RNA sequence: GGUUGCGGCCAUAUCUACCAGAAAGCACCGUUUCCCGUCCGAUCAACUGUAGUUAAGCUGGUAAGAGCCUGACCGAGUAGUGUAGUGGGUGACCAUACGCGAAACUCAGGUGCUGCAAUCU
RNA sequence: GAGAACAGAAAUCUCCAGUAGAACAAAAGGGUAAAAGCCCCCUUGAUUUUGAUUUUCAGUGUGAAUACAAACCAUGAAAGU
RNA sequence: AAGCUCGUAUCAGUUUUAUGAGGUAAAGCGAAUGAUUAGAGGUUCCGGGGUCGAAAUGACCUUGACCUAUUCUCAAACUUUAAAUAUGUAAGAAGUCCUUGUUACUUAAUUGAACGUGGACAUUUGAAUGAAGAGCUUUUAGUGGGCCAUUUUUGGUAAGC
């Protein structure tokens, strides 16, 4: 029937690995409101660092 | 009670054996990394007790108070715990916490606590809410539970509120025992004899009383009696202290 | 529904790295700021002049 | 123990690498401790090997 | 620290609902001047002839100087003698009484005739720190009051013997 | 230092029993016109701090008290347990080697500490 | 446990002790003491639009559940729920 | 198997330091909870079904509602206490610190929250050891009857069950 034998013997061939953990997290699952604004944030201060700081 | 009972059963809280603290009323109002301010109203026999208190784990700060005694320096002696006196408290911390602040910018909010006081309308605890929101403090409220409700319908009524601001129901109360009973109306009473304030003169004087208030919320304290140290000293008298090892072992 | 002691330990030893780094760039020395395992002790001359080292003998039963 | 034997480059038989001595390589060697045989190395063995 | 009368509680039982259970309403009603609250019953037992929640009872409290005249002129049916046991450890005490025209009344055949108990309970000055809400707090031992004071206090005023 | 309002950790703060508390603060207490709430102005509501008390509440002290909290080359390197042997025993199990290591108990001392604001010989 | 005419093992009434020894539609285990239990007061959030996520798992479906956003309402003096 | 982007990257069937999680073995019964073979009578303290019944003062039969007053012995479906082995995360560049930039979210408030510009911080850049490259992507083959030993166990007296 039912068995676990040589079951952690295969999982340890190719390894045990981490989801690798990139940058910028994807915003998805956030809370809404905080991406609505977070949105009209990121379109301002690319606005101010072209315009200004040159 | 057996000497496993003792064992057994955990105590209550510190606050909530000496019963002064409903927890599940707190936890709702603690909650809501923004300090969340709160107006603690409380009513002893002979004071009123108002504060404006932020929550901190380290266990609590207050910002304003103002309390029934200092009102004697605004022009209103007798009668502290009344309605009214109730009534220019709310007007008191309400001129006072929004000077500190530079106010007197949506609102100003701050959120209502009462306690243990019953919830029933014509109380003296909402005199100190109609105090704050009349002295521009944001205080979300109801016109259900202030006096002059109608249990019939949907009415307040605005000339009998009004009433019981001036001290209507004493007023009023001053002339039925003009008439009945002398001997009970200088038992009552009496400190307004003495100084011979009559009925009508007692809504001039809480008139003149919200014109000092909001002119003057600046708080100097009681200047003071003799020190610190002074009232510690005496204080060391009446308490015992405790009992030395060999003097236990001695018994 | 928790929250974190150990994390909030290396934050505290990261306050340290940085007092013991700005203190050593003013007087010129050596920083030493890694961590080490424990390690085998040293010699020391050890006196019995206060105590005698006094015999077992493994009897009793 | 045969992860830990592959940390300290033991792979085959009769081999033998030195290993410094703290609390963490001590406990390695207590996992390992019926596989290997360790003492402490003279100079002259060391000059030698 | 006085020893002052709380409050007196008369207790009418009968087994049935219906006019019998309203008739005797009227007499606490006509002599206490209050309205008499009823009492259902908690589970049924069916030799008693009751049913769970039937409102068995009527009672009626009352409070203040109206209850020591209702309690003399009640106590004179006794004829200022109580037995011997009646005294609670706390201190109170009861007695019932058949026939209540002995307090008097008309005979009222639509009325009719019917046995009250009378129960009084005594407490002092400071009773107020169990029934608050706020700091509710213990009576001390010593102000506990005891079968005892009840006792001396019988005896001194209404001049009565307590008996046996 | 004493009290009061709001709390933080939630018995070293509880439970039982007696005894003290200067001042002020709280509390008991007084009355029912009005809002208000009840079988009952008891609870709650409003009114005066005037008619009276520290008797309870509350705070503090006391007891080889019960409970409760830390501590121990105390129990004890004991029980148990990971690893190793072509070790012992017919077994049931027990030594040994490299390691980890309790609890009940016994004894020792302890019996709330503190945050903000206001106020008192 | 101590008391109250008829009235007792069992009605009703009154105080003291009372860490859950009760109750919460039902099995069992959790949970709960100014409540999640009891009794009153008002009510339909047992609603609309679709997504995100957890457990069973192929990280498919179905069931059940969790935290939100935009709307409209309920209740309370209010924080909230 | 075909390879592709790159080249000490950053990782690991492992240990240490730090810090969580658990209710087993051992402990406990004079701390809460505590079965078991067993059982005499108690007719509106009930009746739980059943059959009858031109009815209900309504019969007939069987578990009983109750242990009524008791006694000894417990544990996987009992617990205050709690190992060993096993197990989650952290040990820095995507970092710390300063100055101040944005927005329709938030605050009583340009206070926060998020992401930034600019500036300071270098090989001991933040424990041990190791790394015969690291990383990602396609594509398909066989297989989907297993068995044995050490130790812990459940059913079974027992077993190459």
């Amino acid at each position: 029937n039912h068995t676990a034998h040589n079951q952690t013997r295969k999982a340890h061939r190719n390894g045990i690995k981490k989801p690798k953990t990139y940058k910028y997290p994807s915003l998805k699952g956030v809370d809404p409101k905080f991406r609505r604004n977070h949105k009209h944030a990121l379109h301002g201060t690319a606005k101010a660092l072209a315009a200004a700081k040159k | 009670k057996s000497s496993a009972y003792s064992s057994r059963f955990q105590t209550p809280f510190r606050r909530r054996r000496e019963g002064k603290t409903d927890y599940y009323q707190r936890k709702r109002l603690v909650t809501q990394n923004t300090p969340k301010y709160r107006l603690v109203v409380r009513f002893t026999n002979k004071d009123i007790i108002c504060q404006i208190i932020s929550s901190t784990i380290t266990g609590d700060v207050v910002l304003a108070a103002a309390y029934s005694h200092e009102l004697p320096r605004y022009g209103i002696t007798h009668g502290l715990t009344n309605w009214a006196a109730a009534y220019a408290t709310g007007l008191l911390i309400a001129r006072r916490t929004l000077q500190k602040l530079g106010l007197d910018p949506r609102p100003f909010k701050v959120f209502l606590d009462i306690g243990l006081q019953r919830t029933t309308t014509g109380a003296r605890v909402f005199g100190a809410l109609k105090g704050a929101s009349d002295g521009g403090l944001y205080v979300p409220h109801s016109e259900n539970r202030f006096p002059g409700w109608d249990f019939e319908t949907e009415e307040i009524d605005p000339e009998l509120l009004r009433s019981y601001i001036f001290g209507g129901h004493v007023s009023q109360y001053m002339e039925e025992l003009a008439d009945d009973d002398e001997e009970r109306f200088s038992e009552l009473f009496k400190g307004y004899l003495a100084d011979d304030i009559d009925a009508d003169s007692l809504e001039d004087i809480y008139t003149s009383a919200h014109e000092a208030i909001r002119a003057d919320p600046a708080f100097k304290p009681t200047e003071k009696k003799f020190t610190k140290e002074q009232y510690a000293a005496e204080s060391k008298k009446y308490r015992q202290t405790k009992l030395s090892k060999e003097e236990r072992a001695a018994r | 529904i928790k929250h974190s002691k150990c994390r909030q330990e290396f934050l505290e030893r990261v306050k340290a790295n940085a007092a013991k780094r700005a203190e050593a760039k003013a007087q010129g020395v050596a920083v030493q700021l890694k961590r080490q395992p424990a390690q085998p002790r040293e010699s020391r001359i050890v006196s019995t002049e206060g105590n005698v080292p006094q015999t077992l003998a493994p009897v009793p039963y | 123990p045969r992860k830990v034997l592959q940390l300290l480059r033991l792979t085959r038989i009769n081999s033998g690498t030195f290993v410094k001595v703290t609390k963490a390589t001590l406990e390695l060697l207590k996992l390992i401790e019926p596989y290997v045989a360790y003492g402490y190395p003279s100079y002259s063995t060391i000059r030698q090997l | 620290r006085d020893l002052k009368i709380e409050k007196l509680v008369l207790n009418i039982s009968v087994g049935e609902s219906g006019d019998r259970l309203t008739r005797a309403s009227k007499v606490l009603e006509q002599l206490s001047g209050q309205t008499p609250v009823q009492s259902k019953a908690r589970y049924t037992v069916r030799t008693f002839g009751i049913r769970r929640n039937e409102k068995i009872a009527v009672h009626v409290t009352v409070r203040g100087p109206k209850a020591e005249e209702i309690l003399e002129r009640g106590l004179k049916v006794k004829e200022y003698q109580l037995r011997d046991r009646n005294f609670s450890a706390t201190g109170n005490f009861g007695f019932g009484i058949d026939e209540h025209i002995d307090l008097g009344i008309k005979y009222d055949p639509s009325i009719g005739i019917f046995g009250m108990d009378f129960y009084v309970v005594m407490n002092r000055p400071g009773a107020r720190v169990t029934r608050r809400k706020r700091c509710k707090g213990t009576v001390g031992n010593s102000h506990k009051t005891t079968k005892e004071d009840t006792v001396s206090w019988f005896k001194q005023k209404y001049d009565a013997d307590v008996l046996d």
